[PDB]
């Protein structure tokens, strides 16, 4: 019915969903073979949203695998649930980007463009209503970034009514990851800014210090963070796929918090977070729950939160709650904190709770939130794009490959009214 | 015989009616598999008003459920009570408004507005008696505003004189979900004043103080929530179900309760609700709960009785009640000088007695008490919960938040300006009256 194509292009959101599809294959009771094996029919009620059924019941997901080169199809392909895809989906080319966004966009992106646009009308034409795209994707590279940067400018072609969920990794202060990465971060949110919906700038850097503290992870696996990815992406669709005492669609997660058609660039959450130990010596109360949200530890981005203010709080709460619990702290965090929050914006408080909770606990909390304390993110990419072509290094691989100098300044005037209209409600 | 109709437009009249008509099946005795037991028969006297007769005692109840998601109608079509609604008055949606006005107004509301009033058409041409129509909807929801007022704008030009009641939900100045609630809240009563009858108010956490320390309900929840407002629906339909000695149909309510075309708000009370223990160590005389009726801790919307200058105060009794101190306690109220009226009203009561206590769920958390008030009180009070929410819509108006969903979906933004001249005098006219 209300139907959701996931799309994975670039090599960070190649590997992302390669866990994440498991949790969701584990929430529903299916197996590799898509076989069902819930007991109770809660988990196949629902089923339909993110799978298509044919012959005998082996669920396919709704999903096509992108990439420039043969590299990361075939490890995902005889990795863990790799018979679960279907073969009709595995597109790639033969190039590699080499991290150069006129590669991803103009060059080589140009071409394998075409072979998945079909793709993405064919799966689509077989469903009544569809319903809003989810894509993961990098920002720092150079596949992902350029090439599901050009497939955004062609969804609103085929259909301009609908949500665009763009899931992507986001530079972080501390350490850079690749050269070209402020770069791949001004060109690209120059297009996120034209016809996007929502971005979840999830910084690597800070993903370590959850699992440093909380988790107390000493070997961090790959796995393991995209893991904290994976739980905090079925948290958000949990109304769609379970009943509930409310529920609350993507489109009513976007038309509570953005208020106007920029200012979409939020940083998720997620609680309760630790280690193996500290299970019992804790309590899973309300009041434990509340306070960890609020945290700068429960910060996925290396940003803040007492250098912003909180405009919408969204509470997805997953779990057998108290209502009136609920209802009483969520009045008591503006009584606290009134300066942490927009002050012309009342009732900032957005709640939305499933009861239940996901596979592993008794009582979680999924947040997401609006600080415009990330207007520092684009403050400190903004100096880095500018540290670079004020001595025009570089040019040689974009120009070389046919891009503008004026590209560049479009970008960057446009990257520098963006930080101008957190600065207009602060 | 007299006929009345339910119509349920939203989550909020889904399990407002997963309550309502779970509670007169057992006030009626019948199962919910969708036949009655022989046994019933005389406890049901005159039932004809929601309950169709078929084949062999097979009742579907006159309601319909309108609904643009499919998901909680499908807790409908899951538990025990699958098989007492009939199918084709169950008309569902497929695409969400998510608490947008013209997303519920114009997009999804006008592919099944046609559906539906044919279904209304289809049952109500039964009729030789239709009273009234119980809709039930939000304030803030795409459904709750957008097609609710669209739906009242369509049958007052089908039916007209025959008289509506709209029971909703009124939204908390402090704790409340939805951010678009103070822009619905004011489109919701727009042009809904032209064609309501009446429309109640409740509060979220006005039921909860009384569940916190009179039931003693320290974890509720959208289940106990339910059954608290079902009582004061079933309390007003007792009226009309049962034989009482002075009673008053649909038609009489608002021909009391409403003195001027415009403020015809009232809100609503119930007492003694408390847990079934305290009942226990206590005799609870008629003087004990009247005088509890005007109370600020049992008044149903969190805001200043006081402060609210009462015009047409309606009390309904159940259980078996003298007339004697009853005409004694509201004289007894009259002693008291806090309960304060206007120059032109002092003959603004109403009376009724019936004969029936009303009987509580089972496994809930009530006791089993004869006597019980649903008190309607008409108010200034509701003026000073107009400023609350004309100070919430306002000022984000002045910023144009939000401002950008509302756009595309066909809709003008001239009628957020006509609305604030409409609201703004209508506050005006309860000092103006008082
Ligand atoms: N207490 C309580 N309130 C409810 C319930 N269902 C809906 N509401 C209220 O309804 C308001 C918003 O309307 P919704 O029900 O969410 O949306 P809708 O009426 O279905 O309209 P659509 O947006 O078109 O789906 C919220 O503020 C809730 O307070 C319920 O089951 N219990
Ligand atoms: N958390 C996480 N991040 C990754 C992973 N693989 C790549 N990344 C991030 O992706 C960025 C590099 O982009 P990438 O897609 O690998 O380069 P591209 O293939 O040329 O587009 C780096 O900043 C990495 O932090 C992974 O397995 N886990």
């Amino acid at each position: 019915m209300r139907e959701i194509v996931h799309v994975q292009a670039g090599q960070c959101g190649n590997q992302i969903g390669s866990k994440f599809w498991e949790v969701i294959s584990d929430e529903h009771g299916i197996q590799p073979d898509g076989t069902f094996k819930g007991e109770t029919d809660l988990q196949l009620e629902r089923i339909d949203v993110y799978y298509n059924e044919a012959n005998n019941g082996k669920y396919v997901p709704r999903a096509v695998l992108v990439d420039l080169e043969p590299g990361t199809m075939d490890s995902v392909r005889s990795g863990p649930f790799g018979q679960l895809f279907r073969p009709d989906n595995f597109v790639f080319g033969q190039s590699g980007a080499g991290n150069n966004w006129a590669k991803g966009h103009y060059t080589e992106g140009a071409e394998l463009v075409d072979n998945v646009l079909d793709v993405i009308r064919k799966e689509a034409e077989g469903c009544d209503c569809l319903q809003g795209f989810q894509l993961t994707h990098s920002l720092g590279g150079g596949t992902g970034s350029g090439m599901g940067t050009l497939l955004i400018s062609k969804i609103r072609e085929e259909y301009p009514d609908r949500i665009m969920s763009s899931f992507s990794v986001v530079p972080s202060p501390k350490v850079s990851d690749t050269v070209v990465e402020p770069y791949n971060a001004t060109l690209s949110v120059h297009q996120l800014v034209e016809n996007t919906d929502e971005t979840y700038c999830i910084d690597n850097e800070a993903l370590y210090d959850i699992c440093y503290r909380t988790l107390k992870l000493t070997n961090p696996t790959y796995g393991d963070l995209n893991h904290l990815v994976s739980l905090t992406m079925s948290g958000v669709t949990t109304c769609l796929r379970f009943p509930g005492q409310l529920n609350a669609d993507l489109r009513k997660l976007a038309v509570n918090m953005v208020p106007f058609p920029r200012l979409h660039f939020f940083m998720p959450g997620f609680a309760p977070l630790s280690a193996k130990g500290t299970q019992a010596y804790r309590a899973l109360t309300v009041a434990e729950l509340t306070q960890q949200m609020f945290d700068a530890k429960n910060m996925m981005a290396a940003c803040d939160p007492r250098h912003g203010r909180y405009l919408t709080v969204a509470a997805m709460f997953r779990g057998r709650m108290s209502m009136r619990e609920v209802d009483e702290q969520m009045l008591n965090v503006q009584n606290k904190n009134s300066s942490y929050f927009v002050e012309w914006i009342p009732n900032n408080v957005k709640t939305a709770v499933c009861d239940i909770p996901p596979r592993g606990l008794k009582m979680a909390a999924t947040f997401v939130g609006n600080s415009t304390a990330i207007q520092e993110l684009f403050k400190r990419i903004s100096e880095q794009f500018t540290a670079m072509f004020r001595r025009k290094a570089f040019l040689h691989w974009y120009t070389g490959e046919g891009m503008d100098e004026m590209e560049f300044t479009e970008a960057e005037s446009n990257m520098n009214d963006l930080i101008s209209e957190y600065q207009q409600y602060q | 015989m007299r006929e009345v109709i339910s119509i349920h437009v939203g989550q909020a009249g889904v399990q407002i009616g997963n309550a309502c008509w779970e509670l007169y099946c057992l006030e009626h005795g019948i199962q919910p598999d969708g036949t009655m037991p022989t046994q019933s028969t005389n406890e049901g006297e005159s039932f004809t008003t929601f309950f169709s007769d078929t084949g062999s005692g097979r009742y579907v109840p006159r309601s319909i459920f309108v609904d643009l998601e499919p998901t909680v109608v499908d807790e409908i079509r899951t538990g025990t009570y699958k098989k007492l609604f009939h199918p084709e008055q169950m008309i569902t949606g497929k695409e969400d408004a998510a608490n947008n006005y013209a997303r519920g107004h114009y997009t999804v509301g006008k592919e099944l507005i046609d559906t539906v009033l044919d279904r209304i058409r289809r049952l109500a041409d039964n009729c030789s008696g239709l009273q009234g129509f119980f809709v039930f909807h939000s304030f803030g929801g795409g459904t709750g505003s957008g097609f609710t007022s669209l739906l009242m704008e369509r049958l007052s030009v089908d039916y007209g004189k025959k008289s509506k009641l709209e029971f909703s939900i009124y939204p908390a100045p402090q704790v409340s979900t939805a951010v678009v609630e103070p822009y619905n809240s004011i489109l919701t009563t727009h042009t809904t004043l032209e064609h309501s009858d009446c429309a109640f108010m409740v509060d979220n956490e006005a039921i909860y103080d009384i569940c916190r320390r009179n039931l003693d309900v320290e974890r509720p929840s959208y289940t106990n929530l339910n059954r608290i407002i079902s009582q004061v629906v079933s309390s007003i339909t007792a009226s009309l179900r049962f034989d009482g000695a002075l009673n008053v149909d649909l038609n009489e309510f608002q021909t009391n309760l409403v003195p001027y075309p415009r403020i015809h708000f009232p809100l609503a009370a119930y007492t003694p609700l408390i847990s079934a223990e305290k009942a226990y160590h206590e005799a609870l005389s008629v003087s004990d709960i009247t005088n509890s009726c005007f109370e600020p801790a049992n008044q149903m919307v969190k805001c200043d009785p006081r402060h609210g200058k009462y015009m047409a105060v309606c009390l309904l009794y159940r259980g078996d009640v003298v007339p004697k101190d009853v005409n004694t306690a509201i004289a007894a109220i009259k002693t008291k000088r806090t309960i304060q009226f206007v120059d032109w009203c002092p003959t603004g009561f109403k009376v009724g007695i019936n004969y029936q206590p009303p009987t509580v769920v089972p496994g809930g958390d009530l006791a089993k008490v004869p006597r019980a008030v649903c008190m309607l009180s008409n108010t200034t009070a509701i003026a000073e919960a107009w400023s609350r929410l004309d100070y919430k819509f306002d000022l984000m108006y002045a910023k144009r938040a939000f401002v950008h969903w509302y756009v595309g979906e066909g809709m003008e933004e001239g009628e957020f300006t006509e609305a604030r001249e409409d609201l703004a005098a209508l506050e005006k006219d309860y000092e103006e009256v008082g």
